[PDB]
């Protein structure tokens, strides 16, 4: 009867249709509605367990940059910054804390270092004047919570009060038991019935831009859950 | 000389090199081959325990990874390539293995989730999700590895000839 | 939709982000003032256990930590901001952690040293002594974590409603 | 007026205008890829009894008949679109129907081999075998239809509300 | 467990491969083998029964011509000639009884009538000289019959021991019960082992010919058989 | 492999191209002659019922059929071509049988009237009388088919080996 799946940002085991995407919002700072999944007709219900399902949450932002004469090899950002789970280094990371591509230069740019302290970062290459330039930096300064949706948009309850910042989200090293994340909460839901991953941060983040080396989709949600097939 | 009579249920692990494996190469957005076939040989019988390591460590034509969105899934099947709800096992995602320390590391170490059993003739397939505008699976450089032998950690693909055991067909029948 | 009805007493941890906490730069040499202050929110009791795990992350302005003989200070205090002797826990030195592998390793976590409660209007302070001709404190950069939820590792915060239980008030 | 308390166990047939059927395009060599698709609607229950009668009807895009190498299988499925070698019924031929006369006579009227059941949430598709270098499908044109209402000829399709019987989750 | 169905000279429940098919031969009238289907992996045996399974063989050959300038319409044939299930007419029959195609103009030719007693076909349309044509009239003067071979090209036995001639094959009004026809014998295999169905007649039949308008494949068998899944 | 031992008495039909049978052009007014000639295989006994389906499909050289008031007579005889009375059968008329459908429908399906059997070394002749200043019969389109193998209507010829059973000679002297 019951199985042990993992549910992605995209298709997996609902089809790409019961699955939608959004971004935030900027200037009213407010508990935008991220993701959300809904429990497609051919399944009997979903549950959700805390301390026994674990997770994976990447997300990223964008911003851009103007070529100039001047050698800059450096540029400042919007956004709070830190390594992936900490350290100095490049390429030692569970993965690249920043991704920068020239639209010029149809090629990736590799990164040095940064400071991690004010919201900088350095940049590897010498880019010229008049380029135009990408950049997917970490994401920093937010909170994510869970909610529940009665095939209405009509909430009933919350899975757990209490929001966790992506901050400390990305601090910890993803994928390890024992170091694995598991939030709290014990939901169950379904037919047609949603749940909503809900974001509370500045920043834009980004779900796809078509011009992303390291897959086609940028930021990642990999969730493990219970389902009664 | 002398050797001890080892028992008939064998620790054992599979691999691309051996006789009742296959694979093959797989574009995108393509699901319902298996890119790799396993089967049951003549008058054996084999036992995947719940707690058993799994590693699929697919790669690209030019050696690369995938897009870590690309999703991996292990299935049991009735005879005739005739996959099954029920018995489902493993169902990742291509990301999040670290590959480098994945069988190294029990942390790492991805086991299945519920138990399984192969009866002789039956067959097993992984069938592999690639997103859209991505790069394809080259067999010469993608491999599968079950089951952990020679490690304290993990466990270990149980094996036994068919004609040894009574009860074999019993255990066949019970699936 | 259905939801659990989980415990009233709720796993947590503290970081700078919330409203019942606050913090302040320092300077050098500066004992009495609090880097950081805590304080219970109203109607709520928080429980810190002995094996609760403790990170501060300071840093200097320019992005740098600051000299290991520095000395970190979590203190209870009695209301008006006092002090008190007995009730501390985690006198310990700004060094000898590895902040980059702190919170990941259960090796490198380091817990308190003896049990603690906040009844619903108290304060905790957490002193910083610095050794002379060095570098302040930044605010910016600077952070507390303690406890450890969402991890089989560590430990985690207690935290409950006092208007839900009866005998909440016998152990405040 | 009056009318009279009929049996729950209504005499119907199955169509493509109907709310619980569906179809789409095929190609050539693409067995996989159900050409039609039917699903039991909710607290339902249909009966597919062993002498059914069954008539595709497909077409060319151009309006021709398809080649008659060309082979039909209808096929119940477990949940989740997951076909089942237990349960399957009717794999023929796309020839020898003769579909001027076919539905009009008992010969031609092609009953399927074993009975068949839908419990309320169940699927059953109608896969197809073109071999290369032939015209596909068009679903404008194409149709099925499965049981003989108004005929004392062939057998009907049972259905029946799940809600008024008792030992229907038994037969179930 | 046990299943009813029906399997092709291509393709089906086996997957082409272990189907195989072949041409007979003329000048030595000897009993060829047409078609054979071998038993795969997969399946647990295969049985065979007469009065109990149904079957259908529509063979044909092939011939061609040479344009000329006299308004032929009409062509001899070296093959035996009658209508399908007997009739005058064309277009009531259950099928054509011949088809032809003209090289130069890719159309199909409709026919009229013929004498249907000698080698005889009537053409309605008036090809022209130098046009290269095809045709692929209705066979007879055959026989058919069953075999089994032990993996190894070695027989053991023999389905039934007299041979029924195609020509009653195409006489009997085909896909009638009541009227359908069913062979004599019980035969049944197991894995890899093989079926292979005979032919002894002097005309040269086919299977391909790429440039057959209704459809691919010109022949066709189609027999019923009992499956242990 | 496997087959069935199936039954000596085996379920068969007659028509031209068979070694035991034979076959002559006919004019008119012309009765004397076997336009068809049957004879007894050596060591096989062929038996056919009084339901026996018949089927003359008698033809003239352009390709017409002939006048129906043209009769057929089957009939036996005993040994030396010597024709006899009693055992005779199927005593028709050439008309009436619309041989469009005539197999091929239980109605058009003109049976015998009374059994028949044949010993060994037996005859059974086909009589044909046709009316002066008419067309005679072609060979090369004419046909004869008696029994009805591969079908749930009619009746099939049994036939068996003498050398099998004990009682074939009992049987055989039994006529």
């Amino acid at each position: 009867q019951t199985q042990e799946y993992t549910i992605n940002h995209t298709g997996g085991v609902l089809g790409d249709s019961y699955v939608t995407t959004a971004s935030n919002q900027t200037s009213p700072q407010r508990e935008t509605a991220v993701l959300s999944f809904e429990c497609p007709r051919k399944f009997e219900e979903i549950n959700y367990v805390g301390q026994r399902d674990a997770t994976r949450f990447v997300p990223r932002t964008t911003e851009s940059i103007t070529g100039s004469a001047n050698d800059d090899t450096v540029v400042d950002l919007t956004a709070n910054i830190q390594p992936v789970a900490g350290e100095e280094v490049i390429a030692e990371q569970d993965y690249p804390v920043a991704v920068a591509y020239n639209v010029t230069q149809g090629v990736e740019v590799d990164v040095v270092d940064a400071d991690y302290a004010a919201d900088t970062v350095t940049l590897g290459t010498n880019p010229a004047d008049g380029d135009e330039v990408k950049v997917w930096p970490i994401m920093s300064d937010g909170d994510v919570q869970f909610r529940l949706i009665n095939q209405f948009g009509q909430e009933e309850g919350r899975v757990y009060p209490w929001s966790t910042p992506l901050y400390r989200w990305h601090d910890f090293p993803q994928l390890k038991r024992g170091r694995e994340i598991n939030l709290h909460g014990s939901a169950s839901w379904s037919e047609n019935e949603t749940l909503e991953i809900l974001l509370d941060a500045p920043q834009a983040l980004t779900w796809e831009d078509s011009d992303y080396p390291r897959g086609q989709y940028v930021t990642t949600l990999e969730q493990d859950v219970e389902i009664t097939l | 000389p002398e050797i001890g009579n080892n028992g008939a249920e064998k620790q054992i692990s599979l691999h691309k090199g051996q006789p009742f494996i296959d694979t093959q190469d797989v574009g995108a957005a393509d699901p319902n081959t298996p890119a790799v076939t396993i089967e049951g040989p003549s008058d054996y019988v084999i036992a995947i325990d719940a707690g058993t390591p799994v590693a699929p460590e697919f790669r690209d034509a030019n050696g690369d990874k995938l897009d870590p969105s690309t999703r991996v899934t292990i299935q049991k099947c009735d005879k005739q390539g005739n996959p099954l709800g029920d018995g489902i096992v493993f169902s990742d995602t291509l990301g999040r293995f670290e590959y480098s320390k994945m069988r190294s590391d029990p942390d790492y170490m991805r086991k299945t989730t519920t138990s399984l059993m192969i009866d002789e003739r039956e067959i097993v397939k992984i069938f592999v999700e690639v997103p859209p505008n991505a790069n394809g699976m080259d067999a010469d450089n993608s491999r599968i590895t079950i089951g952990d032998d020679t490690s304290d950690y993990g466990k270990a693909v149980g094996i036994v000839e068919h004609g040894d055991l009574s009860p074999a067909e019993s255990k066949a029948v019970r699936q």
